């Protein structure tokens, strides 16, 4: 009973995690997609399938900051997390619903940051975590060799572990990044830890499915 | 505090290969930095070569990938060059300096603590050493040596093997239509000392294994 | 490769603000240090990761890579900071440092100063050897040029003349000098000879005499 949303050049991949390329409604009855500018920085988006679906119709979508840049990173840097895998006319950027933390002078010091659902309906959170390619690379940017993540809600727990190695390069990286997704009830908090390698959220998807 | 000093032959023919060493010192290689090397021909641009971390992985300029290789030592905290086959092409002073990783995501390195640099030259001509001639002051006077007739650059001089430092002036040598270079380094001293002090010009020529030192004092 | 272009020069009044650009294909989207290079010295690094200072480099020297021409930017330009400016980039589709190709920064305004001059006669070792060579130092000067002239008793000689071009001497003034091979019949022979500094219209002038 809606219009379908047009994706033009983008796939849902980089239209949802907000690759500069790819620039709105609040519903639509499917995407029209086509598949190149989606992830610009190489790795892989898990469970992406289920976020297709999941996205195919949907009759309520509102963006918003969940975690504002200027206001929720006081011990690390929020400014220097950008790439030229993933440029915004001529210059080197990133997605605009991530941000790409990195260490503040030296140190990167525990990061620990929640948000609870107080919008009326379910919220879509995606984040990132990035696989450096050597392990001197794992300390000019996190300065921790055993950094962790640790993503939980009450339906979602995972900890994530940094994998150093060299893969070839893809849009002239040898590292990779991990793309994940989840979705938050509307009672639920989901909260962040990280001593490194954590790309964090900061635009996420107040929804209804159809 | 982090030092480095490069080393080796100054004069070295075509097709020859030419060899560096960089000494660090006060700092182990054996650390989160990469090293390496960046040269610049009398009078025109610097150009980046190459550079090594202690694990042994390198980066090499492409156009002189083949004729290129670093080594690193971390027992004796030093690495080297080696550039084969050279032509003219390949004179330079060439500089090792220390390569910090930007805190940008992307691979990128920049250069913090260089060398003072070495100059070599490329090229069939012999070399010569210099003759050393005092130059005889007359309060004060003003004194020196003349560094005559060497090849290739550089030449080094000090005085009283580096005590005296304060008002010496060693000036850019000049290159004749022989094709050999000279130079004079001058200082200026009290007078009164000459009766009761000593002041000797150390003249280095390294390409020629010259050591020099020659005693100035007034002419009778 | 990739390719850095710098213009060759920028000239600037004392307290003024001097801006060297660094042009390169999308280079917004490389990092891009700077490098500063006084007469004489090693390069020293005065910008890093495109807009940060090393500690130490006074906050006068601000980098940016905004538009698409980064730039060295120098506020309250001193006299001190004349030197060739680099920039240089990381090109990660080929695993290689770039430099561009240098700029000059010159400081107006300054002041003119008279060359010292200082003439030596040869040497009783270099007589000894059948040689014989009479040198003509000159320091202190700006601007940076001189004419050399010499003379025997009160006549111009010219040949078995070699005198070097100027060059900076890092306190900003000028280093030349001249050298003039005789044997050691002809230095015997004259009373005097005589090395002529003339520099902005006046002359400065030294004298040396065979001793006995």
């Amino acid at each position: 009973g809606v219009a379908p949303l047009h994706l033009g050049k983008c796939n849902i991949a980089g239209w949802i995690l907000g690759n500069p390329e790819c620039e709105t409604a609040s519903s639509w009855s499917y995407i029209v997609e086509t598949s190149d500018n989606g992830t610009c920085y190489p790795g892989d988006f898990i469970d992406y399938e289920e976020l297709r679906e999941q996205l195919s119709s949907v009759s309520s979508f509102e963006r918003f900051e969940i975690f504002p840049k200027t206001s929720s990173w006081p011990n690390h840097d929020s400014n220097k997390g950008v790439t030229a895998a993933c440029p915004h006319a001529g210059a080197k950027s990133f997605y605009k619903n991530l941000i790409w933390l990195v260490k503040k002078g030296n140190s990167y010091p525990k990061l620990s940051k929640s948000y609870i659902n107080d919008k009326g309906k379910e919220v879509l959170v995606l984040w990132g975590i990035h696989h450096p390619s050597t392990s001197a690379d794992q300390q000019s940017l996190y300065q921790n060799a055993d950094a962790y993540v640790f993503v939980g809600s009450s339906r979602y727990s995972k900890k994530f572990k940094p994998e150093i190695a060299i893969r070839p390069k893809v849009r002239d990286q040898e590292g990779r990044m991990n793309y994940y997704w989840t979705l938050v009830e509307p009672g639920d908090k989901i909260t962040f830890e990280a001593t490194g390698n954590l790309v964090v959220p900061r635009y996420a998807f107040a929804m209804e499915r159809n | 505090e982090v030092q480095l000093v490069e080393s080796g032959p100054g004069l070295v023919k075509p097709s020859d290969i030419l060899s560096l060493t960089c000494a660090v010192s006060g700092y182990s290689i054996s650390s989160n930095y990469y090293w390496g090397w960046i040269r610049q021909p009398p009078g025109k641009g610097l150009e980046w070569i190459g550079s090594i971390y202690h694990s042994g992985s390198t980066y090499y300029k492409p156009s002189l990938e083949s004729r290129l290789g670093i080594s690193v030592d971390t027992s004796k905290n030093q690495f080297s060059l080696k550039l084969s086959f050279v032509s003219a092409a390949d004179t330079a002073v060439y500089y090792c300096a220390r390569h910090v990783r930007s805190g940008y995501p992307d691979t990128a390195y920049y250069f913090d603590k260089w060398g003072q640099g070495t100059l070599v030259t490329v090229s069939s001509a012999s070399t010569k050493g210099p003759s050393v001639f005092p130059l005889a002051p007359s309060g004060t006077a003003a004194l020196g040596c003349l560094v005559k007739d060497y090849f290739p650059e550089p030449v080094t001089v000090s005085w009283n093997s580096g005590a005296l430092t304060s008002g010496v002036h060693t000036f850019p040598a000049v290159l004749q239509s022989s094709g050999l270079y000279s130079l004079s380094s001058v200082v200026t001293v009290p007078s009164s000392s000459l009766g009761t002090q000593t002041y000797i010009c150390n003249v280095n020529h390294k390409p020629s294994n010259t050591k020099v030192d020659k005693r100035v004092e007034p002419k009778s | 490769s990739y390719v850095l272009t710098q213009p060759p020069s920028v000239s600037v009044a004392p307290g003024e603000t001097a801006r060297i650009s660094c042009g390169g294909n999308n280079i917004g989207t490389k990092v891009l240090h700077w490098y500063q290079q006084t007469p004489g010295q090693a390069p020293v690094l005065v910008v890093y990761d495109d807009s940060d200072r090393p500690s130490g480099i006074p906050e006068r020297f601000s980098g940016s890579n905004s538009g698409n021409t980064a730039t060295l930017t120098i506020s309250r330009v001193e006299v001190g900071d004349e030197a060739d400016y680099y920039c240089q980039v990381w090109d990660i589709s080929t695993d290689q440092a770039v430099f561009g190709g240098g700029t000059k920064l010159t400081v107006l305004g300054q002041p003119k100063a008279a060359p010292s001059v200082t003439l030596f006669p040869p040497s009783s070792e270099e007589l000894q050897a059948n040689k014989a060579t009479l040198v003509c130092l000159i320091s202190d000067f700006y601007p940076g040029a001189v004419t050399v002239a010499w003379k025997a008793d009160s006549s111009p000689v010219k040949a078995g003349v070699e005198t070097t071009t100027p060059s900076k001497q890092s306190n900003n003034k000028y280093a030349a000098s001249s050298y003039l091979s005789l044997t050691p019949e002809q230095w015997k022979s004259h009373r005097s000879y005589s090395c002529q500094v003339t520099h902005e219209g006046s002359t400065v002038e030294k004298t040396v005499a065979p001793t006995e």
